[PDB]
């Protein structure tokens, strides 16, 4: 085994060889030279990240105040309009004309139900809606089990028809506005503009079971947040059909709950235990509810019924005050069949003043006495609900919000506050969106205070979407580098706006569906959960980020600079990036907005080119017939002008881009000058490289392909044969290697993938990249990232000439940080190239981490898909490992032993690059396995919830809670 | 009533109306078996 100085001297002649090959062939110092040679085609402006945040915080203020004004007027009209409605019952005499969504639009149908008359609308196709729509009226959604033509429903479509004039007045004023909808108390919803619903009832074989009342946006503006507590009666009498019904009501009751709502679930049979692991009221987020809905299911009925120990346990649960709580409506609901005891004594003290509200549910078909339960409900200002059937569950476990809304409708105007929802997928397929809601109240005869019998309910709730693609147009990231971004946050820790946030729903648990019990044609529910990713789950968690995260939940302003490690774009690397954060509150709302920058991004380039010939000359550089002397040029699909659209077929896009500058001068009076201009300047900078430097050295021996991925989207792979293999995203702010090249001050090597499809190994090769780094007036800039795809065959020859091909004495390999295998001596390893090195000899890799040579961090990706397990895709959690050098020390000697053998490995790290060289004795001499240490998205179901909630994350609830008005009717059950 | 009352607690959704839960109903069930009418369906419920 060679000495430590021989490995030292032999690494230094093959890290000097790779870097000279990459410093020379790519042209780092040449592209630095021509950014500095000009100085005057551009100027260098600063990103004032105090100022940028303040500017952004105000476009989201004004956007969400403009939405709010529209909401207020609609509400006023609805209140005024229905106070002048006459309650007619002759509807076959005077037809109600409306367009009904989810109905066949074929003219020849002509069903013509009594009372109603439909509309055939004309349906232009649209952008900002990715569906055909009509701007002349509002559609109407009736849920499926609700009959339309009922006097109760027919009378909504009469009075609600005056909203189409106010609907129209909102979009005339603001073209950008998205869905406008009124969700009725009656269960009928009207939205503008009209479009056909996505599931028709019976024209396909999937049938929608969508109810407006059920909806989260409808619920948050229906009522105030609430600490509920479900009691379940588990006595012996319940076992049977009735027990079956209860498990489906509680799961149903929960659907109703929200993050702001706290909830626990207890159960009694002569003792009250608590159904799961929790013991206090927990946040009823997606996870906690998933635990409770998984413990409600396993319940077995046995034993004597005791309503006294069931309501003692409930009240005690209600009084914890140590835990984090909603502290608003306090209510307890019991599911039971029949009661012989009213438990008068427990209610006298625990709730002598009736602070708590009791709702009693009688379920199943049975003969047990319901008088005592009704009495309990009446005594406590709750309500009573029967459920005999499965189809009766859905409208009675949502109906309690008519009771809880009462002291809000007695609060008057004070209760008309806009609230904005958690991001969620739109019913109509719009994408991620948030809705601002306002409740409409039933005011009839207010002038004189004549009735009030049913004047304590809301007419319904009114909402208006903001799409998250509308907010991302108020937070522009182009001046800032790929590293910089804006993050938005609730007072709940959830992230409103984040690079990491994705359309797929956030998943819980490992998905298990039973194929042996799913019928071939019945169509179960798909999903309704909100997409609540948290800030400490969108990014790698620190302790110096939980400080930042708490500090901008409680509405403060500030900046912070620290060293933290960024997870890479692809999930394979972790790079220590020195960042600065800066946050401020959006003053109209409860959102607070932040901005990450990396020091060195504090300055950007603005293009200062305006000459006729110079913008002209740089623009034919990106012509696809002129790639024989330029290099297969790419271009990023920014929204350059409003007219040319991002196309995802890039040769399509670059023609429509470059047609646009010929057919019209780049002045373009409805199109931003700087973004297009910077691109033009850039293409004259990645031209002078490809003309005056790369086309001189037309073939370097080991060099396969040469790229300049730059800022302005223009990536230039140098031979067109090589550009067929360029499998990157052509958007330069989505490339992984672009972003890892900017963090590092040394050449970076990217490992090719293992297996997969497409040619990514011998054909393209392993790639090196390096950020260009210029200084203008003593101000650091990193404009571009040069690079090289390496030839893996040639590199091997230099490497071979104490390691020989087909060696049995000892094997040596080169590994980039992250532990991936790039170059291998054996030839059974270099076939499996770009593979995680702990999968080809897991014994050595395990030891290396122990020596402190390597470090890692497992994280959770709450938005990913996986195949089900037997117990096409669902959402699930994956755990993800990344590996990264944590020790700066250059060399590491030692020996590892498996038991009865030693192997002496020597590790040396090449200077000036992330690569590491290790020499070790052949694996075959000691037959050892430990277990195969693998690095992949690995399906898992963590972290366990029962341990998170003992020390929950900081949170801030709603300031205004409406409950317990003294003059509430409290007489109807 | 001693053999079959309280024992027809099936987690189906079908109705088994000739059962032994009350004394009036139990009484109704015995007279049904004495006519012979659908007496095997009553016996199938008691075996399950
Ligand atoms: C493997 O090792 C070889 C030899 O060191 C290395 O070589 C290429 O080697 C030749 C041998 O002299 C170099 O001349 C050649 O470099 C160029 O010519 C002169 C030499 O001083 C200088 O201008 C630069 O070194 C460089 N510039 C040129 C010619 O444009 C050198 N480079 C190539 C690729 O031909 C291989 O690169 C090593 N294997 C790799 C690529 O890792
Ligand atoms: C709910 O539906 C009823 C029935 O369609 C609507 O009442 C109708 O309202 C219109 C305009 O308010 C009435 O038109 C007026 O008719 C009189 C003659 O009757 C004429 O002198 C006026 O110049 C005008 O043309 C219509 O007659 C009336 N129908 C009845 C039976 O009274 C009502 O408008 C709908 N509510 C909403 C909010 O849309
Ligand atoms: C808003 O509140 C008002 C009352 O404050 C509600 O109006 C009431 O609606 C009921 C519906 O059951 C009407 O009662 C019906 O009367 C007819 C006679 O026309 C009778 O045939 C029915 O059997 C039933 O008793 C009642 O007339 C009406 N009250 C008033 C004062 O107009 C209204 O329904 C609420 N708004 C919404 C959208 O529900
Ligand atoms: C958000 O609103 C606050 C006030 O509630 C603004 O703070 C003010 O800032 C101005 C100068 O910008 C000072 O003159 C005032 O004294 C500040 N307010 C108070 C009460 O001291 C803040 O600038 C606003 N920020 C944004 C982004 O809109
Ligand atoms: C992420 O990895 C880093 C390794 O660099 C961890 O940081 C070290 O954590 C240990 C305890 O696990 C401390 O003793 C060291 O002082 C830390 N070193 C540095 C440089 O921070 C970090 O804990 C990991 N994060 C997680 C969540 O495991
Ligand atoms: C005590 C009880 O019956 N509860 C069961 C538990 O025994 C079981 O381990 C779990 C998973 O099957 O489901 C629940
Ligand atoms: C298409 C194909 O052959 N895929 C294979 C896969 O079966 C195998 O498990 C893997 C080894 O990790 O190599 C690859
Ligand atoms: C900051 C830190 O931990 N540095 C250590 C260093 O002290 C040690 O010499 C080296 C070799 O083990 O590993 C690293
Ligand atoms: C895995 C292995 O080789 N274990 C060896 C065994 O073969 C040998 O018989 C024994 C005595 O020398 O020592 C140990
Ligand atoms: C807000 O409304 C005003 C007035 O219609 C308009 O000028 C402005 O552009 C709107 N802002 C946003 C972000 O929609
Ligand atoms: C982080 O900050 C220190 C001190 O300002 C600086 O020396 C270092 O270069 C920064 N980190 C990186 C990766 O540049
Ligand atoms: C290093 O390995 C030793 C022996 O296997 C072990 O006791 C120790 O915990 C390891 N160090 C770390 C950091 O895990
Ligand atoms: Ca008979």
């Amino acid at each position: 085994f060679p000495s430590a100085v021989t490995i030292k001297s032999w690494v230094d002649k093959m890290q000097e060889d790779l870097v000279t090959l990459a410093k020379t062939a790519s042209g780092v110092h040449q592209l630095v030279d021509i950014y500095e040679k000009y100085q005057d085609l551009y100027t260098v402006e600063p990103n004032n990240a105090r100022q940028l945040v303040e500017i952004a915080a105000r476009d989201i203020e004004k956007l969400l105040s403009n939405r709010s004004k529209a909401l207020v007027r609609l509400a006023l009209e609805a209140e005024k309009v229905q106070a002048a409605h006459q309650w007619r019952e002759d509807f076959a005499s005077n037809e109600v004309v409306y367009y009904n969504a989810k109905d066949d639009l074929d003219p020849e149908k002509n069903d013509s139900e009594p009372g109603s008359q439909r509309i055939k609308p004309v349906f232009i196709d649209d952008a900002n809606f990715r569906r055909q729509v009509s701007y002349q009226h509002a559609a109407v959604h009736i849920p499926t089990d609700i009959y339309e033509g009922s006097t109760i429903v027919l009378n909504e479509l009469n009075w609600t028809s005056a909203l189409d004039d106010v609907f129209k007045k909102n979009r005339e004023e603001d073209p950008s506005l998205l869905w406008q909808v009124f969700g009725s108390a009656t269960g009928l919803a009207r939205y503008y503009p009209a479009s056909p619903w996505v599931d028709n009832s019976r024209t396909p074989n999937k049938i929608d079971l969508y109810d407006v009342r059920r909806r989260p946006w409808y619920i948050q503006g229906a009522a105030s947040p609430k600490d509920m507590l479900i009691l379940v009666d588990v006595s012996g009498s319940v076992s049977g059909l009735t027990l079956k019904l209860i498990r489906t009501s509680v799961s149903e009751m929960l659907e109703t709950l929200s993050d702001d709502d706290f909830v626990n679930v207890a159960s009694f049979n002569s003792n009250a235990q608590d159904v799961s692991c929790f013991q206090h009221l927990v946040q009823a987020n997606v996870r906690n509810k998933k635990v409770l809905k998984d413990a409600v299911n396993n319940i077995t009925a046995k034993g004597i019924t005791d309503y006294k120990k069931g309501f003692s346990f409930a009240f005690e649960q209600l009084l914890n005050y140590n835990v984090s709580r909603a502290n608003c409506n306090k209510i307890i609901m019991l599911f039971t069949d029949g009661g012989e005891e009213r438990a008068q004594e427990i209610f006298a003290k625990y709730n002598k003043d009736k602070k708590v509200r009791v709702f009693t549910f009688s379920v199943g078909q049975h003969n047990y006495d319901r008088g005592p339960i009704q009495w309990m409900a009446c005594e406590n200002k709750g309500y009573y609900y029967e459920i005999p059937s499965i189809g009766a569950i859905r409208i009675n476990t949502q109906e309690y919000l008519d009771v809880l809304g009462r002291p809000m409708v007695l609060a008057g105007d004070k209760a008309k506050q806009v609230q904005w929802t958690n991001v969620y997928l739109d019913a109509l397929e719009l994408g991620l969106v948030i809705t601002g809601t306002l409740p409409v109240f039933n005011i009839t005869g207010q002038f004189e205070n004549k009735t009030n019998l049913k004047n304590q309910l809301i007419l319904g709730v009114m909402g208006v979407d903001v799409s998250l693609e509308d907010i991302k147009r108020l937070t522009p990231r182009f001046t800032l580098c790929p590293n910089g971004y804006y993050f938005a946050i609730d007072p709940n820790g959830y992230v409103l706006l984040h690079p990491n946030l994705q359309p797929k729903p956030i998943g819980v648990g490992i998905p298990t569906i039973n194929l042996r019990k799913r019928r071939p044609n019945v169509q179960n529910p798909k999903s309704q959960e909100p997409v609540t990713l948290d800030f400490l789950d969108a990014e790698l968690e620190n302790d110096i980020k939980v400080e930042i995260r708490n500090k901008m939940i409680d509405g403060e302003s500030g900046e912070k600079t620290f060293r933290t490690l960024v997870k890479s774009q692809d999930e394979r690397y972790i790079d220590k990036g020195n960042r600065t954060y800066t946050w401020t509150p959006v003053n109209g709302t409860d959102y607070s907005l932040a901005l990450v920058l990396p020091t060195y991004s504090f300055y950007y380039i603005k293009a200062k080119i305006e000459e006729t010939i110079t913008q002209a000359r740089y623009s034919e550089t990106l012509k696809p017939d002129n790639f024989e002397e330029s290099g297969y040029t790419f271009l990023a699909p920014r929204d350059y002008c409003s007219d040319l659209k991002p196309s995802d077929n890039n040769t399509e896009f670059l023609l429509n881009f470059n047609e646009f500058i010929d057919r019209k001068t780049p002045n373009n009076p409805s199109c931003n000058t700087d973004l297009i201009n910077r691109v033009l300047l850039d293409a004259g900078f990645t031209n002078e490289l490809v003309q005056n430097y790369w086309s001189k050295q037309k073939n370097i021996k080991g060099v396969k392909a040469r790229f300049v991925v730059t800022d302005g989207g223009i990536t230039r792979v140098y031979p067109k044969e090589a550009g067929e293999n360029w499998q990157e995203n052509p958007e330069t702010y989505e490339d992984s290697f672009y972003k890892r090249s900017l963090d590092n001050d040394n050449y970076v090597f990217t490992a090719p993938y293992f297996n997969k499809s497409g040619p990514g190994a011998y054909e393209s090769g392993i790639m090196v990249s390096k950020a260009v780094e210029i200084y203008i007036q003593g101000k650091l800039l990193k404009p571009a990232v040069v690079g090289i795809k390496i030839d893996v065959n040639s590199w091997i020859e230099n490497f071979t000439k104490d390691c020989k091909r087909n060696s049995d004495v000892m094997d040596c390999v080169i590994l980039d940080d992250g532990g991936f295998l790039l170059m291998a001596n054996h030839d059974d390893y270099t076939n499996q190239i770009g593979r995680f090195f702990g999968e080809i000899d897991p014994s050595l890799m395990r030891h290396l981490v122990n020596i402190s040579v390597y470090a890692f961090n497992k994280s959770y990706d709450y938005q990913s898909v996986c195949e089900p397990g037997a117990a096409s895709k669902q959402s699930c959690i994956t755990e993800q490992t990344q590996y990264f050098f944590d020790n700066d020390s250059k060399s590491f000697s030692g020996v590892l032993d498996c038991g009865n053998c030693s192997r002496i490995f020597h590790v040396e790290k090449l200077m000036n690059t992330n690569l590491i060289f290790i020499m070790v004795e052949s694996k075959g001499t000691c037959p050892c396995d430990t277990r195969l240490l693998i690095q992949a998205e690995q399906t898992s179901d963590g972290p366990d919830p029962c341990d998170m909630v003992k020390q929950p994350r900081y949170r801030k609830g709603p300031d205004v809670c409406f409950d317990n008005n003294v003059l509430e009717d409290y007489t109807d059950c | 009533m001693q053999l079959f009352g309280g024992r027809y607690d099936f987690e189906d959704t079908e109705v088994r109306r000739s059962n032994f839960d009350n004394f009036p109903q139990a009484l109704i069930s015995v007279f049904q078996v004495l006519t012979g009418e659908d007496w095997n369906s009553v016996m199938y419920n008691g075996i399950m």
